[PDB]
């Protein structure tokens, strides 16, 4: 919808809408990301936990609490368990939800500057005029980001955050440029120029802003990152005439973006809210229940099932008792009418209903969200997920999903910020065939071979470090950096041909750039580089640390202190970098030895190396052919390393043939020529025979344990696909320094090069992968791929690699079936639509880490979502389920803790029905010795206190605090975590044969102690009587606790004295509950029970025989099993046992950089 | 700093001993579980052996008893002595008819000479046993009211309104004056007039005397406690109509604290065999001897062919004969050292390395 954005002028005659005059109502610039707005609340997450299907269960319960055909004893009392579930398990999802909200409040609380200048898209409840007077008050105050309206003149200081969509007037920089760090918005590691409107350059102050009237006829909201349309119009002044000024997306400040190297940037707010692209890539933070939450549900429905059968059960055999005839019911019951039965067995169904109702138990949901919240509890507690140098803990901010970070198969990670650091880093050069640079990066691809005793080798390259900064300790007046250099090169000795070109290579670093210098505030004679690339920040600074400090421009050129003395060089020509260029040259002119002549010039071109091997010298004489060889060589080395090269090249030209190019580029400069392509052409003729000076290699610098966490994710069997907003190689760059793309690899590049163009290599691919289509074969396959392709794809090819369902398929095939994956100069929805692909047409759990808001729909698609903490408030922190300091904590927190909290899960939601049905299901079998009648067997006090006091917390202590093996062993053996990617642990199998074991414990929690008493009712040692059905029913119960509780223990790996206290107190509550309440009359006819059953020795006797009986079945079965079937982290325990992991420390953490040698 | 608490609870480092499965530790499990359940399997039916047992069914005895004695069928009586296990001398019975008593349904007095060839020990239990009678329907157990147990004077809409446990059925009769043991477990109370002792047959002055005194536990007092409605506010029960066949007068109201065959009947049985103590001798033992129970037949059980029955017994710690504790301790005993004996013959037939059966690794 085309929006019109009125500034310092009155809307138009379409304002019919009173009490308010703007119609279109634009957003509040507010970010909501949180899982409740207050006032949907308590219908969505009422609606939340009624979508599990045990609640709408109880409700019903409830519902036939009503009737009086049911008998029910205090209905309304029935429903507090329910009411209070769901309070609680409301107010947790408050609270979970209102840290959302505390981060939702600083974001709109961040004080951008607002003019103070009235602004008509309110609610209720020659362009800058000179002949205006300037009136007073019109300061850009410091007004909030919430309070960011559509229409509103906002200045952006420098380096904050840019509060919505706007559209730039102005800059502090001349020809009103400008620069945003676009690592938010893309995975861009550079800074964007964005330029302000011509007319509206010359916009300076509060004063000139306040005086000038527009309007924008722009576009409506898009999603598009890399687009934008818009019109801004403006009356003439003293000249009616309405003029144009076409606004595009490199005139356009996203919100993303934070304003970098300009002093100020004044632009109008386009788009507020959920306007802004941001946003639109956004979506509202879901709710996400976990898988195991999810397939709990027909958990539960084979529950209703079973209940079903034994209510129909019961119902059948109690009507067919109505219809006997010699029935002592006749007699002293008064049911006198023979009659008025002929199949009245429906109320009897009804009554077992309510009999048997705890078959499915109301401690279910809120013994769940117990460990979920625990879970995130324990997460957020320690301290090997703290970022110190962030002061920040791992967060959960989604408290129900621990357990799906254990089952994840795909990590669709980011690379800008996620994967790296930010940081660049010249690290090595090449000068004349010779290579300089020590670096330790990515020697550590070999952990096949050779060993992890180089520590040294960052012992020896930082003594050589300090060695070099001795060395190069020259007087350099602008070299303060003794920690901000990063190029340890001891060779800046003189061994000479090589030390003159080892001088000029660094004079030509120093010379082409496009760097500026800005004095810093803090020491001022210090000077800090403001660059565009921080490539060339770190090609800049490190002229400037061996000796050829580049400290200032003047309007003839650049000043370069040379080794302590500075020299003026006159740069003739500057040939910008580009992204179609690929190149940057720089025209120095050299001095003159004779006097009166004109001296010649210097071309130095910088660029890529494959595209300034082009464009060399073959007609030549000296080595310009020799050393082509080596550099190559090393260029090769480089980018094998992981390092983004360039290369330098030179022609000196002479004094005239460069006067005919300067003439020519004059030519195609002073004509209308610009946006022709001519510009581009005069530059191409000189850059054709260059001397090749040598190239530089920049690590792009990881994060701390990246290349180390991927391989033990990898080792997990976990798939890690890179998805980035920026360039292929780039991401090819980052793609081999952490080990992902591995240089015996095939990379397959996806390449649309303009419609099956892209589904015939799709094929070829597929004949090196023999197989065409097939994927219903390939979700049985959960396995790392083996063979060594890398799929890289372009992003706009991905465009059509996902348009409809057969192209899908098969490009989801190779992906499966490639090692690494690289999905490049992907917008945040296709970053988040191949997630949509491989979480729906595989069946896989998908994790998508990621900093910044181009990952906040991957985040929120996928089944995790991470953010990655840094200094500032990040979208993607705000819209994730956890969030992370760094990235090599996801080591910790999928390996470790979900893979704790899928198997603490996993077992605990078998024990927990199984817990339930051997108490439930003797309500049933008494019912063939009452005739299914319905009369209770458990006195009223055990049937409350059974989930909630007798048996609650054991399993609740194991779905909190089970540990299979250690943290260390966790990350030791990344392997373990393959149970859940296979989905071992959770099955309805696994399900089904616990309750076919609750089956079976409830036969011997109810029958032994009926064998005790069936044949002539006298269970006591002074023979007067415990034949109560409430006497038979702590028989019953006290079986079942402490066969739960021994059950539930018996299947807990580390037994702690946490546990086993509380699941020793667990099972003396039900010994202390009755011996305090059946010693009160209120009891009223289980009066003396526990001085009765537990003084009579046939309850003891009972006791440990059918708690044996009880439990033996299964534990022979897991002897058996773990003996001659064991799963592998029954093994790994047996190792752990045995001292394969007690030379670890406590707390070990492999992705640690300074962790000590094992 | 944020920096959260560590403290080896909050970072899940709690002392703790994560047990394996090892066959070293698990198989001496087996047979040692297997050991003391075949020990208490045995000493648990060695001493379930000795407890002897009478049961004498009496249903039939206005039909198939004379008035001469006659041996009783051998579907009635249950004889169980372990010094005599080939123990076949039946029981005799005998009905003396009563034709003043007018009820003819059960009326009479049913006379049964058993002959225990073995002495009794010193608690000797004279059990009801009522089989096919079911008290544990859903409508019958929760008939009483439980302020008229507690010696309440209770109001009418207190026995008949209370809300878990009322007198529903049977609150108050035609002219509204409430049944004082209310509800239908009261109402059905097991009539038959028990003696108060063994006649000893072919003796004389050696009785062997039996009370009602010990009969249920001495703690249902506190519970159970004498009444205080006037006599004007109460009527009995309308099934004991013939024991008070004018109402309550102002001494004949029982005191339910004494009397411990209500509140033996008042613990309604679980299932569908009924055994209840009403007469106990703590003091002296029964020797071998010919005795008699005269009971007073006036509980009708035969319009729903259940029986009713004697259990003269003195039990054992476990309660009664019954071999179930023994033989299924035997059993679980016997399974333990039967899959001591399974997994440890795969162990050594199969059977692994402790180290390297990973998948991972192969
Ligand atoms: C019916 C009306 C009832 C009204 C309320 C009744 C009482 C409710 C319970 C009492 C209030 C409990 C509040 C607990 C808040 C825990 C928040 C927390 O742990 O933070 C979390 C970190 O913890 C986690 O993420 C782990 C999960 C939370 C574990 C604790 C959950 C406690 C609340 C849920 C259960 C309540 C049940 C109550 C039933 C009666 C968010 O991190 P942050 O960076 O936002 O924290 C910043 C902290 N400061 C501000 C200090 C820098
Ligand atoms: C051995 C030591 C034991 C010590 C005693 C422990 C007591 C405290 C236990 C803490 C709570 C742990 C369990 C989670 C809450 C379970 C609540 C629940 O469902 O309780 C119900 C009963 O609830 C009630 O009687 C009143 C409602 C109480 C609700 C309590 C909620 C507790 C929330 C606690 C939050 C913080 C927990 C902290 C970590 C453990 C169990 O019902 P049932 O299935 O047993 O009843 C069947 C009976 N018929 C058939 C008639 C319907
Ligand atoms: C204890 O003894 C009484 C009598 O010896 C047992 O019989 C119950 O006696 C009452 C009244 O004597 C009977 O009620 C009567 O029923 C007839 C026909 O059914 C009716 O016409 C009369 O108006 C009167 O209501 C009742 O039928 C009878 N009950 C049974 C089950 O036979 C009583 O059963 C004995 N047992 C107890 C209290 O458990
Ligand atoms: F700069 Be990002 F989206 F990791
Ligand atoms: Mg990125």
């Amino acid at each position: 919808e085309l929006r019109t954005v009125y500034y310092n002028m009155p809307l138009p005659k379409d304002m019919i809408d009173e009490e308010g005059n703007p119609i279109m109502q634009y957003p509040r610039n507010k970010i909501r990301t949180t899982k409740y707005t207050p006032l949907t609340f308590l219908p969505k997450n009422i609606l939340f936990q009624f979508h599990n299907f045990a609640n709408v269960y109880f409700l019903v319960l409830i519902i036939l609490g009503a009737f009086q055909i049911f008998g029910v004893t205090n209905p309304g009392l029935s429903a507090v368990p329910l009411v209070v579930i769901v309070i609680i398990t409301a107010i947790k999802d408050a609270i979970e939800d209102s840290r959302r909200t505390v981060l939702d409040l600083e974001v709109n609380n961040t004080k951008t500057h607002i003019l103070e200048g009235v602004e008509n898209e309110n609610v209720s409840t020659n362009i800058v005029d000179r002949s205006l007077p300037p009136r007073t008050d019109c300061k850009f105050a410091k007004n909030y980001w919430k309070g960011v309206k559509v229409g509103d003149i906002v200045r952006i200081h420098n380096n904050d955050e840019i509060p919505a969509d706007i559209i730039l007037l102005s800059t502090s920089d001349t020809d009103g440029a400008c620069y945003v760090e676009t690592k938010n918005l893309d995975g861009e590691t550079n800074l964007k120029v964005r330029q302000s409107l011509k007319c509206t350059n010359t916009i300076r102050t509060s004063k000139d802003i306040a005086r000038t009237k527009f309007w924008i006829e722009s576009e409506g909201p898009h999603s598009n990152l890399y687009t934008y349309q818009g019109n801004m119009k403006w009356r003439n002044l003293a000249d009616g005439e309405i003029r144009n000024e076409p606004i595009t997306i490199n005139n356009v400040l996203l919100r993303g973006c934070t304003l970098r190297n300009t002093k100020w940037a004044m632009g109008v707010v386009m788009f507020t809210g959920g306007d802004t692209k941001i946003m639109l890539n956004s979506g509202i933070t879901p709710t996400k229940k976990s898988r195991i939450s999810r397939e709990l549900n027909f958990s539960v429905v084979i529950n209703f099932v079973l209940l079903f059968i034994l209510c129909f059960v019961s119902g059948i055999a109690n009507g067919v008792y109505y219809d006997k005839k010699g029935r002592s019911r006749f007699s002293y019951e008064f049911g006198t009418i023979a009659g008025s039965a002929a199949t009245n067995g429906f109320v009897s169904f009804w009554v077992a209903v309510i009999l048997y109702q705890s078959l499915v138990p109301i401690s279910l949901y809120i013994s769940v969200e117990i460990i979920k919240t625990a879970q995130a509890a324990f997460i957020y507690g320690d301290v090997l997920l703290y970022n110190a140098k962030l002061d920040y803990p791992c967060t959960p901010k989604s408290w129900n999903i621990s357990d799906d970070l254990g089952q994840v198969e795909y990590i669709f990670s980011d690379k800008t910020g996620t994967l790296t650091q930010n940081v660049m880093e010249f690290k090595k050069c090449t000068i004349n065939g010779v290579s300089y640079g020590r670096a330790y990066t990515e020697a550590l691809a070999g952990l096949r071979k050779r060993q992890g005793i180089d520590v040294e080798t960052e012992g020896r390259r930082e003594k050589a470090e300090i060695a070099k900064d001795r060395d190069t300790m020259i007087d350099e007046l602008r070299a303060l950096s003794g920690n901000s250099q990063f190029y340890p090169e001891e060779v800046t000795f003189v061994s000479e041909v090589q030390q003159r070109c080892c001088e000029h290579f660094m004079l030509a670093l120093a010379l082409c750039h496009s760097v500026l210098v800005e004095a810093n505030p803090d020491n001022p004679k210090k000077l800090d580089l403001k660059a565009q690339s921080p490539d060339e920040a770190a090609l800049v600074a490190t002229a400037r640390d061996v000796g050829f400090s580049f400290v200032g421009k003047t309007k003839k050129g650049l000043i370069i202190e040379m080794q302590g003395i500075q020299k003026e060089f006159e740069i003739l020509n500057i040939l910008e970098f580009n992204s179609s260029r690929k190149r940057m040259s720089c025209i120095v002119k050299i001095p003159g030895l004779n006097p009166g002549d004109e001296p010649r010039a210097l071309l130095i071109c910088k660029g890529a190396d494959s595209i300034i091997y082009s464009r060399l010298s073959r007609q030549s004489g000296s080595n310009s052919e020799a050393i082509l060889e080596k550099t190559a060589l090393h260029l090769e080395q480089y980018a094998t390393e992981g390092l983004r090269t360039l290369c330098i090249a030179q022609r000196e030209l002479s004094w005239s043939e460069y006067e005919k190019w300067n003439e020519k580029y004059d030519i195609a400069a002073a004509s209308l020529a610009n946006r022709e392509d001519e510009l581009e052409v005069v530059a191409d003729s000189i850059e054709r025979e260059l001397i090749l000076l040598g190239g530089t290699a920049i690590e792009d610098r990881l994060q701390d344990g990246v290349p180390d966490c991927i391989e033990l994710l990898a080792e997990a069997g976990i798939k890690l696909w890179v998805l980035t907003g920026d360039k292929v190689e780039t991401a090819i760059n980052i793609g081999f320094s952490c080990n992902l793309l591995n240089n015996e690899m095939e990379l397959l590049v996806i390449k649309t090069t303009g419609d099956a163009l892209l589904s015939k290599y799709l094929k070829e691919y597929f004949n090196l992968t023999g197989s065409e289509e097939e994927i219903f074969e390939a979700k049985k396959d959960h396995e790392f791929p083996k063979g060594n392709y890398a799929i890289v794809i372009d992003g706009d090819a991905l465009k059509l690699a996902l348009y409809g369902e057969d192209i899908r398929r098969k490009f989801l095939l190779l992906c499966k079936n490639c090692r690494a994956v690289l999905c490049c100069r992907v917008s945040p929805s296709q970053k988040a639509a191949v997630v949509k692909l491989v979480k729906d047409s595989l069946d896989v759990m998908t994790l998508a880490i990621g900093d910044g808001s181009n990952d906040v729909a991957m985040i929120q698609s996928a089944d995790v979502g991470i953010g990655i903490a840094g200094e500032e408030g990040r979208q993607a922190v705000m819209c994730s389920d956890y969030a992370i300091g760094q990235f090599r904590y996801l080591a910790r927190l999928v390996l470790v803790h979900g893979r704790w909290s899928y198997k603490r899960l996993a077992e605990m939601i078998p024990e927990f029905f199984y817990k339930n049905m051997i108490f439930a299901l003797a309500l049933f079998w008494y019912g063939i010795y009452n005739d299914f009648d319905g009369s209770y067997l458990y006195e009223y006090t055990y049937m409350m206190f059974y989930n909630l006091a007798f048996t609650s917390l054991p399993v609740i202590f194991l779905g909190i605090l089970d540990q299979d093996v250690n943290d260390t062993i966790s990350l030791v053996v990344p392997q373990l975590y393959r149970v859940g990617i296979l989905r071992k642990e959770w099955n309805q199998r696994k399900f089904l044969w616990y309750m076919l074991d609750g089956l079976y414990q409830s036969i011997i929690c109810f029958f032994f102690p009926y064998l005790v008493y069936h044949k002539n009712m006298i269970v006591t040692s002074n023979g007067l009587g415990l034949d109560h059905r409430y006497f038979v029913g702590v028989y019953v119960t006290t079986i079942a606790v402490i066969s739960c509780n021994t059950y539930v223990l018996l299947h807990q790996y580390r037994w702690d004295w946490f546990s086993g206290l509380f699941i020793a107190l667990s099972c003396l509550v039900v010994f202390a509950w009755t011996g305090i309440w059946s010693s009160a009359i209120a009891s009223r006819e289980f009066f003396k029970a526990a001085a009765r059953i537990y003084g009579a020795p046939s309850f003891w006797a009972v006791f440990f025989v059918a708690v044996l009986f009880c439990l033996l079945p299964r534990f022979t079965y897991d002897s058996f099993q773990k003996f001659f079937y064991p799963t592998d982290v029954e093994i790994v325990r047996e190792m752990w046992q045995h001292g394969h992991f007690d030379h670890y420390p406590p707390g070990y953490d492999p992705t640690d950089p300074n962790r000590p040698k094992v | 700093n944020r920096r959260p608490k560590e403290d080896a609870f909050t970072q899940q480092r709690l002392a703790a001993i994560n047990p394996v499965l090892t066959p070293r530790t698990v198989l001496p499990l087996y047979l040692l579980i297997a050991v003391v359940f075949v020990i208490v399997g045995g000493c648990i039916l060695a001493q379930n052996s000795k407890v002897d047992e009478v049961t004498i069914y009496y249903q039939d005895c206005m039909t198939n008893a004379t008035s001469s004695w006659s041996d009783i069928p051998s579907e009635h009586w249950q004889f169980v002595f372990h010094k005599y296990k080939t123990y076949n001398t039946a029981p005799q019975w005998r009905f003396v008819d009563d034709e003043s008593d007018d009820f003819t349904k059960q009326r009479g007095t049913c006379q049964i000479r058993f002959t225990t060839p073995s002495d009794m020990k010193n608690n000797v239990y004279l059990n009801y046993v009522l089989e096919k009678f079911a008290a544990n329907h859903r409508r019958y157990v929760l008939s009483f009211s439980e302020d008229q147990i507690r010696g309440e004077d209770a109001s009418y809409e207190t026995v008949h309104d209370a809300t878990g446990i009322n007198c529903k059925p049977l609150s108050k009769n035609a002219d509204g004056k409430i049944y004082y043991p209310c509800g239908l477990i009261a109402n059905s109370m097991f009539n038959d007039t028990f003696p108060l002792q063994l006649t000893n047959v072919g003796d004389t002055s050696n009785n062997y005397s039996l009370t009602n005194k010990g009969i249920n536990w001495e703690s249902d007092k506190k519970r159970y406690k004498k009444t205080k409605y006037n006599y004007t506010q109460i009527a009995p029960p309308p099934y004991w109509e013939k024991m008070y066949p004018d109402g309550y007068n102002e001494t004949n109201i029982p005191d339910i604290q004494d009397w411990e065959e209500f509140q033996n009947w008042m613990r309604p049985g679980a299932f569908d065999k009924i055994t209840k103590l009403i007469r106990i001798n703590k003091n002296d033992t029964l020797p071998a001897g010919e005795y008699q129970l005269d009971i007073g037949l006036h509980w009708p059980v035969l319009e729903f062919n259940g029986k009713k029955g004697i259990y003269l017994t003195h039990g054992s710690h476990l309660g009664g004969r019954n071999p179930f504790l023994g033989i299924v301790y035997l059993i679980g005993g016997c399974i333990c050292a039967a899959m001591a004996l399974i997994l440890l013959t795969f162990w050594l037939f199969g059977g692994r390395k402790i180290a390297d059966a990973s998948s991972l690794s192969w």
